[PDB]
RNA sequence: GGUUGCGGCCAUAUCUACCAGAAAGCACCGUUUCCCGUCCGAUCAACUGUAGUUAAGCUGGUAAGAGCCUGACCGAGUAGUGUAGUGGGUGACCAUACGCGAAACUCAGGUGCUGCAAUCU
RNA sequence: GAGAACAGAAAUCUCCAGUAGAACAAAAGGGUAAAAGCCCCCUUGAUUUUGAUUUUCAGUGUGAAUACAAACCAUGAAAGU
RNA sequence: AAAUAUGUAAGAAGUCCUUGUUACUUAAUUGAACGUGGACAUUUGAAUGAAGAGCUUUUAGUGGGCCAUUUUUGGUAAGC
């Protein structure tokens, strides 16, 4: 009958990238990962050691636990109507960081660089992000550009 | 037989809550050698800051 | 070829395609335990010309290797030899000389003097107690051939005995005996200093001495017998425990005019 | 011309097919440490067959390859046996050449009628100094099409050398 | 700028064909007594830089080249697609409204960048 | 592909090309080239104590795996595994 | 290589500085984790909303389902 094995379904997930197979490069085993930190998880099936399931490829987790060759993660799954703890251990080469949160930090140490700047200039500064608000009025000249008419064209001779 | 049908109206009348993350987590996964040394480090920290 | 193989052929690394690298081996050598964050991890490169000897202590980080020291065969003259330079004793001065070098620069060159007195025992850099750990490196000898006898384990005791940790067996020294798992000193001393070129040397002044003074020229040059190299090698041994520093090379000109007579040269676009 | 381009012998390898293992083989093999001098090797089968008769990993024939001086002693003492008188097929495009004799007593050695009568394949191989590029483990490489060997090289090398007046067929 | 050792990104770095390489370096090369491993000192091992060479490797150059990378008033606001309608159509299927929006192609340009240490007329 | 007596479309030997078109006990899929394949050397981590975790899942079992710890061992020049 | 759908983050349990603990770790007075003591504490660092947030016990009925749009699989096809 049907078969729900901890590999099933998984012919394109855990297979290499157009020239990109063979072994993994060593930038990987030489970033250093400490607790807190936010990881994205994608596997490599060319290290099956350390593998995580297919559920939690392309999730993203924090740190709990720094061993050898391999660290925790801690991911919220959905089951029922909950959301639970999982805590799975992993080798370094199923995992690269998060710039999602490196992005903030920089936008923090630059708000604080700015607010910093502007009490002792005496200023306030607006630090909340604003999305794209709409735009403003301005002038169209026509010098170079005069408005080209067009018109829609027809069928017959297109066809 | 299977059908999914209602089950998630099931699940979104009580909501789907988040599992209350708290500061200090459990000290239970991780690596005991890390373990045994910070019970040692937080049981001088306090015989040191009772003294001061 | 056709498009398609070009198309659908991968490259390996560069320094695979170079022919220079392993790095099934290099994964291992520079990996560390994540629980050890950023502590480097310090290999021993050491590498054999055809007329010269390099001696590196690299550690590793994204922006490639980084180098701590140096010591190359092409420097020894200032301590005494000046044949005989890619050879076991030459490596084995090297070892010392790289390991007294970075030893002073860290400031352990007076808590671990090594050994001194040599005569080719399998000894390992002890620790002393209530003070600093030894400095611990590991070897990576490249693509060269391990072989009980080789070269690149010269280094090896010269370091060990030099002051610092490289973990090692004496399985792979000259004077090992395979049948009982035994290792011989006075070959093995014999080694360190010229004995294995002293009695060809001594051995060819009694069957081929044309062929003596066409190899051995420049020790007749310089008025050199067979029993002067266990002479050199340990006044040597000495200047480099004395003055182990990189005093360099006075430059002839300031690398503007090594580039300037270059830029004529290289058929530039 | 100049040097580091002459075609120098690299090794000389002697190939006998006994086709089935025995005191035919021993025969075959023993021969051949008189000859060179050097231990043969006995080859391995690789595949089935029974037009042969023979079977996977038996030792059925044997080799040795022969370096140095009496490589091209071997060989001057071979040709004789030709007279000297080598084809253009025999030569390969890479630029090495063999031949098969099918008497071995021809060359120089002791005769006994109980060792029985076979014989013997050689190949040469010849190349420029500068081939160990290709058979190093460091740093190895290609030579360049400028000093690679060529039929049109080594039958001109053996035109001059030996007197040798070739079959050009 | 050149070279070597260790490297990072791993084809802009590969493949094919021709040319040049001053200095040093690397390399090729020379020798088997010892350690050492070979059917063979060919590879690996050891000794000498001594006898010779830049011929090759290596690097830099060139090309209607293949390949790879990059970007487009290119294809194309096309194909496909989410949402809506007591919209059309026998149906296949289609049109419209609010939105998202490709690719192969075509064109143009490019053909390794760089880190640590040492050293070079 | 080019070559070597018997030698043949096919016995053994040699050179060039060869991104894997081979092999990895067995289904298919994934993966793998100084290897995870082919040969050789040494061995028994196919061991002890009990726990945490992932998968099927009620977050129970069974089964199989993952990562550490405390011991003892192997292998290797060592890193390490 | 889309569209739709999907994971994480968008600060006080935060940022910076200083120096304390450890039997872990380091060649090490190196780091790891936890801290003390100071600085920012206004827009607490995107929008919209919040009709209160969190937690716990216990227990009923149910565990025969059907129709439609759209996608889709066997089936000639069905109110299959």
């Amino acid at each position: 009958g049907k078969s729900h094995g901890y590999r099933s379904r998984t012919r394109y997930m855990f297979q290499r990238d157009f020239r990109k197979h063979g072994a993994v490069h060593l930038s990987t085993y030489l970033k250093v990962y400490k607790v807190g930190d936010i990881v994205d998880i994608k596997a490599n099936g060319s290290i099956q050691k350390g593998m995580p399931h297919k559920f939690y490829q392309g999730k993203t987790g924090v740190v709990y636990n720094v061993t050898k060759s391999s660290v925790g993660v801690i991911i919220n799954k959905m089951v029922g109507n909950r959301y639970l703890e999982k805590r799975l251990n992993l080798r370094v080469e199923h995992i690269k960081h998060s710039k999602c949160r490196q992005e903030f930090l920089e936008r923090v140490k630059a708000n604080a660089a700015k607010r910093a700047e502007a009490k002792a200039q005496g200023v306030a500064v607006q630090l909340k992000r604003q999305p794209a608000q709409p735009r403003e009025s301005r002038i169209v000249s026509t010098e170079g550009n005069v408005p080209q008419t067009l018109a829609p064209v027809p069928y017959e001779t297109f066809i | 037989n299977h059908t999914a049908h209602n089950q998630t109206r099931k699940a979104h009348r009580n909501g789907i809550k988040k599992p209350k993350t708290y500061k200090y987590p459990s000290l239970k996964g991780v690596d005991p050698k890390f373990r045994r040394n910070h019970k040692h480090a937080l049981h001088g920290t306090a015989k040191a800051l009772a003294a001061a | 070829k056709s498009s398609a193989y070009s198309s659908r052929f991968q490259t390996p690394f560069r320094r695979r395609r170079e022919g220079k690298t392993d790095y099934y081996q290099r994964k291992r050598l520079v990996t560390q335990h994540k629980a050890k964050y950023n502590t480097p991890k310090y290999r021993l490169v050491v590498r054999f010309t055809n007329k010269d000897i390099i001696c590196q202590i690299i550690s590793s980080t994204i922006t490639g290797d980084v180098v701590l020291a140096a010591a190359y065969s092409h420097e020894l003259p200032r301590y005494g030899i000046t044949h005989g330079l890619t050879n076991w004793a030459a490596a084995y001065a090297t070892g010392l000389l790289i390991a007294r070098r970075t030893l002073q620069k860290l400031g352990l060159d007076e808590t671990y003097k090594g050994v001194e007195e040599v005569e080719g025992e399998y000894e390992l850099t002890e620790a002393v107690e209530d003070g600093p750990r030894p400095f611990k490196v590991f070897l990576d000898i490249g693509l060269q051939r391990t072989t009980t006898g080789a070269r690149v384990f010269g280094a090896l005791k010269g370091a060990s005995d030099g002051g610092l940790y490289v973990p090692h067996s004496e399985n792979r020294f000259p004077g090992w005996d395979f049948e009982t798992e035994e290792i011989d000193p006075e070959l093995l001393r014999s080694y360190i200093f010229g004995g294995h070129v002293s009695q060809y040397m001594e051995e060819l002044a009694d069957d081929d001495e044309e062929r003596f003074s066409e190899l051995f020229k420049g020790y007749l040059a310089d008025d050199i017998d067979a029993d002067s190299l266990e002479d050199i090698y340990t006044s040597a041994h000495e200047a480099i425990r004395a003055d182990p520093a990189f005093k360099p090379t006075e430059k002839k000109f300031t690398k503007e005019q090594y580039a300037a007579e270059s830029k004529k040269y290289r058929q530039t676009k | 011309q100049n040097p580091m381009r002459d075609l120098k012998i690299e090794k000389l390898v002697l190939n006998i097919s006994v086709g089935e293992s025995g005191d035919r083989l021993t025969r075959a093999s023993k021969v051949l440490e008189q000859l060179s001098g050097q231990t043969p090797v006995q080859s391995k089968a690789r595949y089935t067959v029974r037009t042969f008769g023979i079977r996977r990993n038996e030792k059925i024939a044997v080799h040795v390859t022969v370096r140095g001086p009496k490589a091209e002693e071997i060989l001057e003492r071979g040709l004789k046996v030709k007279e000297y008188q080598l084809r253009d097929r025999n030569f390969s495009a890479t630029g090495n050449f063999g031949f098969g004799i099918d008497e071995h007593i021809d060359l120089g050695i002791k005769y006994d009628p109980s060792i029985g009568i076979f014989g013997m394949d050689f190949y040469v191989v010849m190349n420029r100094p500068g081939a160990r590029v290709t058979r190093r483990k460091r740093c190895k490489g290609t030579v360049g099409n400028s000093h690679k060997t060529t039929k049109e090289d080594t039958v001109s090398w053996f035109k001059q050398k030996y007197d040798a007046d070739v079959l050009d067929k």
